[PDB]
RNA sequence: AAACUCCAUGUAUUGGUUACCCAUCUGCAUCGAAAACUCUCCGAACACGGUGCAGUAAGGCUUUCAUGGAGUGGUUUGCUAUUUAGCGUACGUGUACCA
RNA sequence: GAAGAGACAUAGAGGGUGUAGAAUAAGUGGGAGCUUCGGCGCCAGUGAAAUACCACUACCUUUAUAGUUUCUUUACUUAUUCAAUGAAGCGGAGCUGGAAUUCAUUUUCCACGUUCUAGCAUUCAAGGUCCCAUUCGGGGCUGAUCCGGGUUGAAGACAU
C-alpha cells in the first residue's frame, strides 16, 4: 500500500474578471518539494467548465469556455 | 458546497471504462473498469461489470474530497460506432445512486469529418 | 594509557567538591556518581559480564544490607547490628512476586547462605536477580563482621543494554584524598575491563548529587 | 490397544527474569503418489514441511530423578452475480477455528 | 557560485500507553530536602519500574549559528577545446525616428543613410568652426556620440 492520495496540496481554481462568480473548483496535485519540484505542475492546467456554471444563468447552458 | 470532478464514462462494447479524474482531467482519481469487477471476459462490457466499476469509483471518490461529478460519457469513436456500450448507463446510473451529485452530462464522442478508411475492407465483416 | 590530565582532574574534584561542601549544604548524605557511557559499543551483540569491584572505603554509610541464613549467621548478624530473617517464610513468601519486588527494593542489598544456594533459584530468583543484587553467600567460619563491611565496600559493576553505566563512589562528609583514589581507580578498573580500552569510553562526568549540569569529557 | 501434550510437589546448578520453552543465524536425516495409461515396482533426482541434533542464548554455559491428575472430532485450500452461499468436498505436517 | 537529497560534528527542546499506584511512565543508586504552596516524594497502599533533582541522556525533528570527505542538477569564466579574420565596428550607455493609451518612471519595445537598371564610388573628405603667423599652405575639433582596451563567435570545468 502507498497510497499517493495523502501527499498532494489541494488547490482552488479562480476564474478572470470577465466572468460571474469566480470559484470553479479544488485541484488535487502532489506536496511541492524539492528534486523535480511539484509547483509548476500546475502552470499549465487547462480546464474545461460551462459558462453557465461561470455565469448562474441557464441560458448558457452550452458554449463551454476553456 | 460540493468538490467538482469529471466522471468521463467510456462505454465502448467489449469492456467500460469508468475513470474519474480532477476538474482539469490531469490528476487520476479511481479508474475502475468492468474487468476489474467480473473474470468471465464475455461480461466486461456488461451491465453489471459496470454498476460495480463505477461504485468502487464512489467508494474512492469518497475518502478523498470528491462530493460530485461532471458526467462525459464517450462511445469509442473515431471511425468505430459512435453508439455508447451496453454500461455506460449502469455506470452512470450507479454513480448517482452512490450520493455522488451530478451535473452537466455530456457526450463527448469522438466524432470525425469524413476521415481515414474504417475497417473491414469493401464488403465488411460478413460472418 | 591514561587519558586523564592530573591536575585539571585535582583541580576539578576540589572546586566540586567545595561547591557540594561549603557553597550549598545540606543533611542529606549525597552521592557523587560515575555515570560513564559507550562510545561505539553494541551491548546486545557483545558479550558482557556482572563483575564486583572492591572500595578502599564506604561509599555511602547509610546503605542497608540484608541477610538470610542460618540461625548461627543469624545470631552473627545480631552482633553485626543488621536485621536477619529465616528461610521457611520464604517459601511461602514465593507466591508473591509483587512482595519480593518490594522487599527487595525496601532491602537494596542481600547475602544468603551456602544451604541457601539449593532453596534460592526457585523463591527468590527472579524479582530479586531482576534487581540485580547478586547476593555472594557467606562462610559461617568465615567473619560476618568482615563480609559486611565488604559489602559496605563493593561496587557493583552490570552492563546491561543501556550504553551508560552508573554507579556511586562515595561521599563529601569523609575525606577528599580517598575519594579521588576512588575515582581514579575505578576509571582506570573501567578502561581496562573496556574491550577497546579508551575508545568506548566517551566522557567521565563526575557531579555533586544535588548540583548543576557540567560535562567533564 | 492405549499412547502422548501440560500443572504442581522438588531431590546435583537447573544458573544468572525484559526467565529455560520469544527463540532464529547456520549446517545435518525427509512429511509419497491427482479418483495419475485403473494399480504396482525400481531407479534420475538432496526432499518430493515440521519435528529432532549441535555451535550461536534481549536468562553467563547441559534440560536433572520422579509421581498424581485435565485432555477429540470435525470444518479442507476450489468454482459460480444464490456471495451474511448454491454446487464440489484426496491425505501427511503445522496453522487458522469451533463445544 | 546556486538549488535540492544528505551524513557527520553543532547547541537547546519536550514528550514517549496496556498494568496500576499519588501523575497516559523508556531509564540509574538514592532516603529524605532546595522552597511562592506544607505542595511534591519520604515511613503508607499499589504498581515490569517509585515519583523533587537528570547527572549520562537509550531514540529522536526542529531549527538557526556556523560548518566539511559527498550525490545529482543548474549556472559563471579565467584553464582547456573549436572556428574565423588584413584580429573593422564587440559590450554598455546614449542621441534621434516610431509604437508605446507616459501619469511628470526609458514605465517598455523596434529602427539606426543603401533594393526598378550588368554605370560610378580611392588621394588623412568636402563643408563648418578654432588656432596658425597663414610662405604657395599646416595642425586640432566636428563632420564620423561617449565609455570599457575582452579581436569576434561557439563551448566550458564537460570535453581534451
Amino acid at each position: 500500500v502507498v497510497d499517493p492520495f495523502t501527499r498532494k496540496e489541494w488547490f482552488d481554481i479562480k476564474a478572470p474578471s470577465t466572468f460571474e462568480n469566480r470559484n470553479v473548483g479544488k485541484t488535487l496535485v502532489n506536496k511541492s518539494t524539492g528534486l523535480k519540484s511539484a509547483s509548476d505542475a500546475l502552470k499549465g492546467r487547462v480546464v474545461e467548465v460551462c459558462l453557465a456554471d461561470l455565469q448562474g444563468s441557464e441560458d448558457h447552458s452550452f458554449r463551454k469556455i476553456k | 458546497s460540493q468538490v467538482f470532478g469529471v466522471a468521463r464514462i467510456y462505454a465502448s462494447f467489449n469492456d467500460t471504462f469508468v475513470h474519474v479524474t480532477d476538474l482539469s482531467g490531469k490528476e487520476t482519481i479511481a479508474r475502475v473498469t468492468g474487468g476489474m469487477k467480473v473474470k468471465a471476459d464475455r461480461d466486461e462490457s456488461s451491465p453489471y461489470a459496470a454498476m460495480l466499476a463505477a461504485q468502487d469509483v464512489a467508494a474512492k471518490c469518497k475518502e478523498v474530497g470528491i462530493t460530485a461529478v461532471h458526467v462525459k460519457i464517450r462511445a469509442t469513436g473515431g471511425t468505430r460506432t459512435k453508439t455508447p456500450g451496453p454500461g455506460g448507463q449502469a455506470a452512470l446510473r450507479a454513480l448517482a445512486r452512490s450520493g455522488l451529485r451530478i451535473g452537466r452530462i455530456e457526450d463527448v464522442t469522438p466524432v470525425p469529418s469524413d476521415s481515414t478508411r474504417k475497417k473491414g475492407g469493401r464488403r465488411g465483416r460478413r460472418l | 594509557m591514561s587519558k586523564i590530565t592530573s591536575s585539571q582532574v585535582r583541580e576539578h574534584v576540589k572546586e566540586l567538591l567545595k561547591y557540594s561542601n561549603e557553597t550549598k549544604k545540606r543533611n542529606f548524605l549525597e552521592t557523587v556518581e560515575l555515570q560513564v557511557g559507550l562510545k561505539n559499543y553494541d551491548p546486545q551483540r557483545d558479550k558482557r559480564f556482572s563483575g564486583s569491584l572492591k572500595l578502599p572505603n564506604c561509599p555511602r554509610p547509610n546503605m542497608s544490607i540484608c541477610i538470610f541464613g542460618d540461625a548461627f549467621d543469624v545470631d552473627r548478624a545480631k552482633s553485626c547490628g543488621v536485621d536477619a530473617m529465616s528461610v521457611d517464610d520464604l517459601k511461602k513468601l514465593n507466591k508473591n512476586k509483587k512482595l519480593i519486588k518490594k522487599l527487595s527494593k525496601k532491602y537494596n542489598a542481600f547475602i544468603a547462605s551456602e544451604v541457601l544456594i539449593k532453596q534460592v533459584p526457585r523463591l527468590l530468583g527472579p524479582q530479586l536477580s531482576k534487581a540485580g543484587k547478586f547476593p555472594t553467600p557467606v562462610s559461617h567460619n568465615d567473619d560476618l563482621y568482615g563480609k559486611v563491611t565488604d559489602v559496605r565496600s563493593t561496587i557493583k559493576f552490570q552492563l546491561k543494554k543501556v550504553l551508560c553505566l552508573a554507579v556511586a563512589v562515595g561521599n563529601v562528609e569523609m575525606e577528599e584524598d580517598v575519594l579521588v583514589n576512588q575515582i581514579l581507580m575505578s576509571v582506570n578498573f573501567f578502561v581496562s575491563l573496556l574491550k577497546k580500552n579508551w575508545q568506548n569510553v566517551g566522557s567521565l562526568v563526575v557531579k555533586s548529587s544535588m548540583g548543576p549540569a557540567f560535562r567533564l569529557y
